[PDB]
RNA sequence: CGCGAAGGCCCGCGGCGGGUGUUGACGCGAUGUGAUUUCUGCCCAGUGCUCUGAAUGUCAAAGUGAAGAAAUUCAAUGAA
RNA sequence: UCUGAUCGUUUUUUCACUGACCCGGUGAGGCGGGGGGGCGAGCCCCGAGGGGCUCUCGCUUCUGGCGCCAAGCGCCCGGC
């Protein structure tokens, strides 16, 4: 039925269409400004990060401020052709997001360390 | 000068009502077909205390006759009403306490409470803690009725507007001396927050033209017109008389 | 019907406190979109207020059976349209060079649409029929045209709808139309109309002027009037 | 043409087409704003005498101010 | 002492605005005195407040008449 | 001297209508007319067969239970 059974009148829903523009609003997709070579700035080497790299089987990196833990995993995995188990990312007082990359048991955190240049 | 206390009691501020904890309004129910020509039957589920009122309400539970659910109201509870009672509501519901029926179909002399003003406003007159409006004499032509409100003024009320029978429970409240400054405090904290009054004669002559002086004396004739501007109009307003 | 084993009737009781009321039409009670309660009561005001004769003369309209006769005649004399004015324009221009024929010729009789065109051919006493849409949007556009038609001696008739007068032509709506000339075969058919049109509109024009509408109180309000007057009766 | 007849009519004010019509104006400025679009002028001549024509791109709003 | 809600007291530059009011005279609002006990005397002239009002003394916009050529002059009528 | 009260105007007083305007209720849920039908009541005639009239009902009050998303009937049409 749906002619008159309730005492209220509501808006009768109509049809809707989606945009089919006769030109793209902007010219071309804007390439990323945040890729592998920008989200892993450089490895860190201090007296803390050296205990971390030789004992806990992890690395240490410094990472752009806007970067998930899901994003840091992909970068290091694709950069050095490595594996990552888990990542921990504090943000230092200066404002740089320090990242602790726990390394997969199948790999040797020293042998990866020599490759990336840090002693 | 500055505005006297009682001249910023309308600004809508600190002098609001304290209505955080109040259980709900107090209205009978909207007039519909089932109430106009027949009578609908409801239970008194639980009687509760509504803070800031010496007339405890009552959660009556009805049945919607054109859909399927349970509807609840907050009637002002008449006296004698107890939980698990079948309260009726309408035009053909017989006389008995706590059972609304429209003045006009109730005999001359029947005591009502929570009487409506005009048909459909769901209860306005004679609903304090233990007051009652009396019906006097119908007039089956022009469809009017005369009620004797609690003050004493006889009103020519329109008929066909409803009123729950019996006095309002909670009566005889003002017979215990409060006896304490604090016990009056706790009473006025639960309502609009305006308790401790300070006489005009005490405040310096800015507030209350009464004030000032060197003997704490009014100085001005107390009785005031009602054409007087808003700000002098203090004391015995528009006094038709005075003295004991 | 042979007896069924255990099929039950099981009726229902309807009323105050009994089983729940059914779902039936509330056509009179539904809170309408409030844009129509404007357009709805406007139908009621023009029944209540004393509508003056200059306006109320627009209710009394040409009958149906007479209307189809006229609309038949107008169907013969509609104006040219796009896409065939165009093709004749293609036929017109492309024949100019050859020398046998050329662009323009004589114009056979056609209607005339706008009130600003009709009148300008009415006070010159050139209009035979005058048809007025009975419901023009500002009714001030034709509130003066009847009294003009009578003073000039012109048969005029009022049809229902400005939209179908917009179909005798090819636009959304057309306030007015007027026959200025016809061909000799249909001239019999025209006089059959004006001999009955002007007996009801032009001839009794003085009857129309002394007429006033409105005051038709509501059925709830008028049934009470009858009942109480019956009581005195 | 009709415009002269229209012009000579609105000079003779004190009508009811003006009273039948305030109610149309006074209500629906609440169903919509006190500023809404009319689809076409309710005064054809006066709009035209003031510069309005009937072509595309022209709009006509009705606006209600309070006296005093 | 005011007030039965087209209400009392009040806010507000303004609206079918807002507070008391999710309230209704055993209530809201305005005062004065200051537990209980025992009493609360005389004055309505003065100053206020309120109550009613035809035969109405005064009484302003409109409004009505009279004279003038008109601006105007005059008169009656007259709410709080 | 009152010679209709007709179509016409206005000073008018009192009452009535509602359409302007205002208030209140609602999930804007059965408002005003007219009959179908009667457990019944009555008013009246009347061949006991019935005929005319007035009242009523969406027809429920010992129980802190349940109550919607149609049964039944009537008319079509399709698959196999």
């Amino acid at each position: 039925k749906k002619i008159r059974t309730s005492p209220t009148f509501r808006r009768p829903k109509t049809l809707r269409l989606r945009r089919q523009p006769k030109y793209p609003r902007k010219s071309a997709p804007r390439r990323n400004k945040l890729d592998h070579y920008a989200i892993i700035k450089f490895p860190l080497t201090t007296e803390s990060a050296m205990k971390k790299i030789e004992d806990n089987n992890t690395l240490v990196f410094i990472v752009d401020v806007k970067a998930n833990k899901h994003q840091i995993k992909q970068a290091v995995k694709k950069l050095y052709d490595i594996d990552v188990a888990k990542v921990n990312t504090l943000i230092r007082p200066d404002g740089e997001k320090k990242a602790y990359v726990r390394l997969a048991p199948d790999y040797d955190a020293l042998d990866v360390a020599n490759k990336i240049g840090i002693i | 000068g500055r505005v006297i206390r009682g001249q910023r009691k309308g600004a809508g501020s600190v002098f609001r009502a304290h209505v955080k904890h109040r259980k709900g309004a107090a209205r009978l129910r909207a007039v519909d077909f089932a109430e106009r020509h027949g009578y609908i039957k409801g239970i008194v589920k639980d009687i509760i205390h509504d803070p800031g009122r010496g007339a405890p309400l009552a959660k009556v539970v009805f049945r919607d006759p054109y859909r399927f659910k349970k509807r609840t109201e907050l009637f002002i509870a008449a006296e004698g009403i107890h939980t698990g009672q079948f309260v009726y509501c309408g035009k053909k519901a017989q006389l008995n306490i706590g059972n609304v029926l429209p003045v006009g179909t109730m005999p001359e002399g029947t005591i009502v409470c929570c009487l409506e003003e005009k048909p459909g406003d769901r209860g306005k007159l004679a609903r304090a803690s233990g007051n009652y409006a009396t019906v006097i004499s119908h007039n089956p032509e022009t469809k009017k009725t005369r009620v004797k409100l609690p003050s004493g003024s006889k009103k020519v009320i329109s008929s066909a507007n409803r009123a729950v029978v019996g006095v309002v429970a909670g009566g005889g409240r003002i017979d215990k001396p409060i006896l304490k400054a604090g016990r009056a405090y706790h009473k006025y904290k639960a309502k609009r927050n305006c308790w401790p009054r300070v006489r005009g004669v005490a405040m310096n002559p800015v507030e209350h033209p009464f004030g000032g002086g060197n003997h704490q004396h009014i100085g001005k004739p107390s009785t005031i017109r009602r054409d007087a501007p808003a700000g002098r109009k203090v004391g015995l307003i528009a006094a038709r008389r005075t003295g004991r | 019907k042979v007896v069924n084993p255990l099929f039950e009737k099981r009726p229902k009781n309807f009323g105050i406190g009994q089983d729940i009321q059914p779902k039936r039409d509330l056509t009179r009670f539904v809170k309408w979109p409030r844009y129509i309660r404007l357009q709805r009561q406007r139908a009621i005001l023009y029944k209540r207020l004393k509508v003056p004769p200059a306006i109320n003369q627009f209710t009394q309209a040409l009958d149906r059976q007479t209307a189809t006769q006229l609309l038949k005649l107008a169907h013969k004399y509609r104006p040219e349209t796009k896409q065939e004015k165009k093709q004749r324009l293609l036929a017109r221009a492309e024949k100019k060079a050859a020398g046998k024929g050329d662009v323009p010729t004589k114009r056979p009789p056609v209607l005339r649409a706008g009130v600003n065109t009709v009148t300008t051919l009415v006070e010159n006493k050139k209009a035979q029929l005058v048809v007025i849409a009975h419901d023009v949007d500002p009714i001030e556009l034709v509130v003066f045209l009847p009294a003009l038609c009578r003073k000039m001696g012109v048969p005029y008739c009022i049809i229902k709808g400005k939209a179908r007068l917009g179909r005798l032509v090819h636009r959304k709506t057309c306030t007015t139309v007027a026959f200025t000339q016809v061909n000799s075969e249909d001239k019999g058919a025209l006089a059959k109309l004006v001999e009955a049109i002007r007996t009801n509109y032009n001839d009794r024009y003085d009857e129309i002027r002394r007429h006033w509408g409105g005051n038709v109180l509501g059925p709830k309000s008028v049934a009470r009037i009858a009942k109480l007057e019956k009581a005195k009766a | 043409g009709a415009y002269k007849y229209i012009q000579e009519l609105w000079r003779k004010k004190q009508s009811d087409v003006m009273r039948f019509l305030l109610r149309v104006r006074c209500w629906q400025y609440r169903q919509l704003s006190a500023l809404h679009r009319a689809p076409r002028p309710t005064r054809p001549d006066k709009a035209r005498r003031l510069g309005y024509k009937a072509k595309q791109g022209y709009v006509i709003y009705r606006i209600r101010v309070r006296r005093g």
